[PDB]
């Protein structure tokens, strides 16, 4: 459902929706798929099924995305007439925005029942993995599923967001927003009302939403670092009862699949966020010019 | 400081029901397992149940199963224990305790509360702990051991439980002194067998020592050892 659904623009060119929950939903059982096939060696040849049924997962979803690229296109389209108005009095084009960006969710919910069909299947199939799990002795169950799996494809993503400051990254995006506000503030003033002047303004404010965003997602990145990196060591190098295992590899899929979800938007969305920063910089340019030549 | 008061406790006609409930001040309640452990009365310490730090898992003991439902609300920092279908069996003191490792409780009790009464008017691993009673005189090394039925590696932790107080932890890892507790006590083994080793008694009388066990499900406990003086 809507309010869980991020707009991502990391190109000029290029939009894509993503619904939060499905992500988190489907990086969940991508654990527990993984992690139900490293716990004993004699069955690490799955991998390769393994790897090819989640391609075939993630091709069925996008199948359904490609549906409302249709509305997707004319959203792209309003867009970049507000981005560049060359060749157009202001909330004209710029309603017409809001309405296509309001289709596109209509559009998702249509298949919301489509896009569920897809998840399950990635559950069913899960679950089939992670049920047929045994030990020698079901008292001492060995955490080398779970130590194998997090060093490999977990503790990288761990280490990458320890080596930045993704509290800088935040304070530098701040400083962006508020020096244009600045000069935004010097230029509507030293001319008055001009289209490209709500250009900037429009960006400018779509910009400060994709900061909350960011804002946001890395609070979640700094909390599920902690925690995974607390909660490991309470899991590895032990044996457990089959009961406690099945319940501590569970315990992971979450925090993983949630810190996966934090992190893979965040990127997209600084990406998001630089892009349209490159855009505000030519109008700001176009602008300057605009202006000295009146003097 | 910490600080887990417990409430809800009384006489209970056989069948029925009662709620009992924690107050947790002085820490992250956020980020702990809780557990429920009672003592019927003269016997020994019976875990009860236990909750994780975010609520999502909780299990219980055999026997209460299918009546009892353990709860926490994070926000007000509480713990509860709805308990149903009253037995007999149920007459004992309730304890409230923290689990020593956050999120799962795991590793132990760091603290505990004074304990609520309850009156009813009418596989899990087996901890064998050696001396049953033991009456010595001040300065004398005093040993105690515990007998785990199964391979628990190093998840072995020993408790002081003074008259009519509720239980303080003394050991974690098979041998991890706590801060505050003197140097004089001391713990060790693996696997199946440890021990627990005061040596010059203090005049403090210790009275009943009991050991447990943190590896599989039940976190069971051994009978006690008496300490006179």
């Amino acid at each position: 459902i809507a309010n869980s659904i991020d707009i991502l623009q990391e190109k000029e060119g290029h939009l894509d929706f993503v619904i939060i929950p499905h992500y988190t939903f489907l990086d969940y059982y991508k654990h527990l798929s993984y992690n139900s096939i490293y716990h004993k060696s004699s069955t690490y040849g799955k991998y390769i099924a393994v790897d090819a049924f989640i391609k075939k997962i993630n091709e069925a979803y996008d199948k359904v995305k490609s549906k409302c690229n249709d509305i997707k296109n004319d959203l792209i389209a309003t867009i970049k007439k507000l981005e560049h108005p060359y060749d157009i009095a202001f909330k004209k084009m710029m309603d017409e925005y809001n309405t296509k960006k309001k289709k596109l969710i209509k559009c998702i919910k249509n298949h919301e029942n489509d896009f569920n069909k897809i998840c399950m299947d990635m559950k069913n199939y899960g679950t089939n993995l992670f049920e047929q799990l045994s030990c020698y002795n079901n008292n001492f169950c060995n955490t080398n599923g779970i130590r194998y799996h997090y060093d490999e494809y977990i503790h990288k993503l761990i280490l990458s967001v320890k080596s930045k400051n993704l509290n800088k990254d935040l304070s530098d995006m701040t400083n962006i927003l508020q020096q244009s506000e600045l000069l935004l503030t010097n230029l509507n003033k030293k001319m008055g009302s001009y289209i490209y002047i709500d250009t900037i303004k429009f960006i400018h404010k779509e910009m400060k939403h994709i900061f909350n965003r960011i804002e946001y997602h890395t609070k979640i990145i700094n909390d599920k670092t902690k925690i995974i990196q607390d909660k490991i060591k309470l899991n590895i190098w032990r044996t457990f009862q089959k009961d406690e295992l099945l319940k501590r590899i569970l315990d992971m899929s979450n925090e993983y699949s949630l810190f996966i979800t934090s992190d893979h938007l965040r990127q997209m969305l600084y990406n998001t966020f630089y892009s349209k920063e490159k855009h505000l910089n030519n109008i700001f340019h176009h602008l300057i010019y605009v202006l000295q030549m009146k003097f | 400081e910490v600080q887990l008061v417990e409430s809800g406790g009384g006489v209970v006609q056989p069948g029925r029901s009662l709620r009992l409930s924690c107050a947790a001040s002085g820490f992250a309640f956020s980020s702990y397992g809780m557990h429920w452990v009672r003592q019927a009365p003269g016997k020994g310490l019976e875990w009860v149940a236990l909750i994780w730090s975010d609520g999502s898992n909780k299990d219980y003991a055999d026997s209460v199963k299918g009546r009892f439902t353990i709860s926490r609300d994070n926000s007000k920092s509480t713990l509860s224990l709805q308990m149903n279908s009253l037995r007999a069996e149920d007459t004992a003191v309730y304890y409230c305790a923290r689990g020593k490792e956050e999120y799962y409780g795991s590793g132990g009790s760091d603290y505990w509360g004074q304990g609520t009464l309850i009156t009813v008017s009418s596989s899990d691993i087996v901890m064998t702990q050696s001396p049953s009673s033991l009456s010595a005189s001040v300065g004398d090394r005093v040993t105690i051991t515990c007998r785990a039925s199964q391979s628990i590696s190093s998840y072995l932790h020993w408790y002081q439980q003074k008259p009519g107080k509720a239980p303080k932890l003394l050991i974690y890892a098979a041998s991890s002194l706590q801060s505050g507790v003197p140097s004089r006590f001391s713990g060790s083994g693996s696997g199946t067998d440890f021990t627990l080793t005061i040596s010059s008694l203090q005049p403090a009388d210790f009275a009943t020592y009991y050991c447990q066990q943190s590896y599989s499900t039940p976190p069971t406990f051994g009978g006690g050892t008496k300490v006179e003086i």
